[PDB]
């Protein structure tokens, strides 16, 4: 009874520890694009200046 | 000179498939 | 041991929606970053 | 030429709401 | 020994509680900037026009 | 007066990581 139990919960840990780096990884992609655009909109107006 | 564009649509989907396999997890 | 599984299971729903939820967060980010970055080139081009 | 604002303000909450409401889901040792 | 696997139950919902939090905190930082540097696109655009 | 600010979250982005990484601590052995 117990193992079901357990394994379940291992079972469910794994799609969690899964869902956790993907959400880093989706999490990183964006900090770097929100700063290159970021660089971009600053270099605009140096120039423009 | 230029912006760029992100592409996390395969880490939005990952994530929404693991929440539906979630559920062979219930009990 | 009904007590340990009903605390799980629910717990597991709770963790569902918030993938879900985080997501879509993640969805409209998305939009907004690239909608952004459009307003920026086309800004430039001009 | 227009950029927008995002708001994920209802899902930053949610996410909150859930850390909050899982302590609930805590078994009593 | 449901007491162990009830505490290995315990220590993840800690764990994920925390990821949680975590996770929105990141969103927090990231719409702020994204709507800082949105705010600073549009007021340039009036500035040039 | 004309600046877009950078975000920081590499803090968050490594405590999730680390997060994952820790879970297995938490795994039952059968
Ligand atoms: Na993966
Ligand atoms: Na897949």
């Amino acid at each position: 009874n117990q193992k079901q139990i357990a394994n379940q919960f291992n079972k469910a840990i794994s799609q969690i520890q899964e869902s956790l780096t993907t959400t880093s990884t989706a999490l990183g992609k964006l900090q770097d694009v929100v700063n290159q655009n970021a660089q971009a909109l600053n270099t605009l107006v140096k120039q423009l200046s | 000179i230029n912006a760029s564009v992100v592409n996390i649509q395969k880490e939005i989907d990952r994530l929404n498939e693991v929440a539906k396999n979630l559920n062979e997890s219930l009990i």
